[PDB]
RNA sequence: CACGGGUGACGGGGAAUCAGGGUUCGAUUCCGGAGAGGGAGCCUGAGAAACGGCUACCACAUCCAAGGAAGGCAGCAGGCGCGCAAAUUACCCACUCCCGACCCGGGGAGGUAGUGACGAAAAAUAACAAUACAGGACUCUUUCGAGGCCCUGUAAUUGGAAUGAGUCCACUUUAAAUCCUUUAACGAGGAUCCAUUGGAGGGCAAGUCUGGUGCCAGCAGCCGCGGUAAUUCCAGCUCCAA
């Protein structure tokens, strides 16, 4: 009973994708996940859900409607060319560094103490 | 104004500048002597050290004994005969204890039956005296 | 002298505070106040008695 | 430096006299009859009327055919009719001064709920808004101080998710029916 | 009104406050100036008299093997002192842009959270119905009293109806979170899931109520109360203002 319609739809040849505002109607139930959105847009636009990156969901007061925004890529390699790394980690296909920012600052000045090749020996 | 010339602005402004110094409120707020003689120095509240408790005799017809405390400051070193605000609160105050002293509300003028005191105690030993009267707080001993 | 501090407060006889129904609060406090001032009164001659006036 | 508002503004003005008998009679009439909560929002509607009254007065001082008066006069009268306070045949800047504080209080949604007759009490009307049982143009309003527009007046009804309307029963009905069935087995 | 002195004077755009005019403030996010403990001098660089650059003196402070070496948080945190007075030694470059040889690296700039009754905006702490009653517009009754076509309120009298605060999952949110919103389930009849702060002679709304106190304690911004019937002190009831 969840119907998805098209708002602010326009193609991108400068950016090799599509983009539109996703309007989701789910009255009487919870906010559907971003994963659930992907195949519903995949079937109605007849594409694969792996090139579907949809986010930015905020529920209106009273329920029944959430406003979201997403991009449709032309191909999977385009989806990894021009995209922030965190959204690639949102779907689990990218694993970023887990080293804290403070620790990255700790060995930076310690490598400054040693002039020469032995900067790499200071780190760990 | 008396003179009504079209270019007497410097005459009118100088008269208003000079006659303002004859006003009690303007001269008090624009002289260093008024702030020099104030033990607070423009401060709303201040902390002081109790060195003794002083009983102050009352004025004309209404006659009683008012309980006061000789408060010695830490920021200036001056001594203030501050008044203990409420009834039966001199048992709460002890010797050599820091007290938060403010004014009483008349802004530099002796208030009512008490002669020569403009100051009241708010907090004692970082504990509010109002809660001591209400029993909401107990003095650490 | 300074010995008679807390003279009366010490010797005043202690009454423990008795229990009563908690007052209706919020807009219900003003709802209760509105009716018994305006609509519940009747036209009577003489001095209007105060809310706390007892003789 | 941060990029934000730093705009704090009071929505009400306290009276100059606190303790007069005449003002205490007048505002207490306005609270109980329309189900208000405190004297603060009483002063809060008066402060909004003071802005409209002062904006109208400076337009009367301006001469006729003043393009500032022509544009601001028409823009101010556009908003007055569309909230259902000023008649469309009374559209003129000089009857703004004759507008009282008694007229604004119907267009509050708490009073409009009683005026439409779907609440038993004016104070019960505030409970229905608080418990999200009603909606305006398919949008639930939880606040009684909603300003109902003239064109949005006829769309006020119960919300879809409301036991008083066409929705699921509340907690008490689920509590009473479960033990009624639980007692019977 | 020169010169000089003080300035508890960084200046302005502006802030509070006003019918009209004015008064006070502007350390504080934007612009411009000055500085990195106080001076002074300089290297490089297009641009510095730079101090998250040197060179000396002054004051403070550090390690020392006693030979010597080395420092500037009015940068974000944080610690001491000073005070009446002011937060975390948190996370992240995901937004804004900036810098570099640069699509890629870096940014305590900045963003996100924590403390936080500075303050501002919205807004809980209840609502309905029935029984006794105190009664209100009507008809009869010269009064008494009646039915309630219409109601108004009171009473730990009774009854169910609806939600939040909190418990609480799914999703969303976000760099990862968090908050809000949606979503299930619970969750209130003294809905103990209990609202406090001042005052009750006048200004100034609200007891000539009760007891104790007896010019004592004390109250009181002011007028004034208290000396044995205190409408003013201390308690209780009640009431009044937000």
């Amino acid at each position: 009973t969840v119907t998805i319609r098209t708002r602010k739809f326009m193609t991108n040849r400068l950016l090799q994708r599509k983009q539109m505002v996703i309007d989701v109607l789910h009255p009487g139930k919870a906010t559907v996940p971003k994963t659930e959105i992907r195949e519903k847009l995949a079937k109605m636009y007849k594409t694969t859900p792996d090139v579907i990156f949809v986010f930015g969901f905020r529920t209106h007061f009273g329920g029944g409607k959430t406003t979201g925004f997403g991009m449709i890529y032309d191909s999977l390699d385009y989806a990894k060319k021009n995209e922030p790394k965190h959204r690639l980690a949102r779907h689990g296909l990218y694993e970023k560094k887990k080293t804290s920012r403070k620790q990255r600052k700790e060995r930076k000045n310690r490598m400054k103490k040693v002039r020469g090749t032995a900067k790499a020996n200071v780190g760990a | 104004g008396k003179c009504r010339g079209l270019r007497t602005a410097r005459k009118l402004r100088s008269h208003r500048r000079d006659q303002k110094w004859h006003d009690k409120q303007y001269k008090k707020a624009h002289l260093g002597t008024a702030l020099k003689a104030n033990p607070f120095g423009g401060a709303s509240h201040a902390k002081g050290i109790v060195l003794e408790k002083v009983g102050v005799e009352a004025k004309q017809p209404n006659s009683a004994i008012r309980k006061c405390v000789r408060v010695q400051l830490i920021k200036n070193g001056k001594k203030i005969t501050a008044f203990v605000p409420n009834d039966g609160c001199l048992n709460f105050i002890e010797e050599n204890d820091e007290v938060l002293v403010a004014g009483f509300g008349r802004k530099g003028h002796a208030v009512g039956d008490i002669p020569g005191v403009r100051f009241k105690v708010v907090k004692v030993a970082n504990v509010s005296l109002l809660a001591l009267y209400k029993g909401k707080k107990e003095r650490p001993r | 002298s300074l010995a008679r501090v807390g003279k009366v407060r010490g010797q005043t006889l202690k009454v423990a505070k008795q229990e009563k129904k908690k007052k209706r609060t919020g807009r219900a406090k003003r709802r209760m106040q509105y009716n018994r001032r305006f609509v519940n009164v009747v036209p009577t001659f003489g001095k209007k008695k105060g809310p706390n006036a007892n003789s | 430096p941060v990029a934000r508002s730093w705009v704090c503004r009071k929505t009400y003005v306290t009276p100059r006299r606190p303790f007069e008998k005449s003002r205490l009679d007048q505002e207490l009439k306005l609270i109980g009859e329309y189900g208000l909560r405190n004297k603060r929002e009483v002063w809060r509607v008066k402060f909004t009327l003071a802005k409209i009254r002062k904006a109208a007065r400076e337009l009367l001082t301006l001469d006729e055919k003043d393009p500032r008066r022509l544009f601001e006069g028409n823009a101010l009268l556009r908003r007055l009719v569309r909230i259902g306070v000023l008649d469309e045949g009374k559209m003129k800047l000089d009857y703004i001064l004759g507008l009282k504080i008694e007229d604004f209080l119907e267009r509050r949604l708490q009073t409009q709920v009683f005026k439409l007759g779907l609440a038993k009490s004016i104070h019960h009307a505030r409970v229905l808004i608080r418990q999200r049982h009603i909606r305006v143009r398919k949008q639930v309003v939880n606040i009684p101080s909603f300003i109902v527009r003239l064109d949005s007046q006829k769309h006020i009804d119960f919300s879809l998710r409301s036991p008083y309307g066409g929705g699921r029963p509340g907690r008490v009905k689920r509590k009473n029916a479960k033990k009624g069935q639980g007692g019977a087995g």
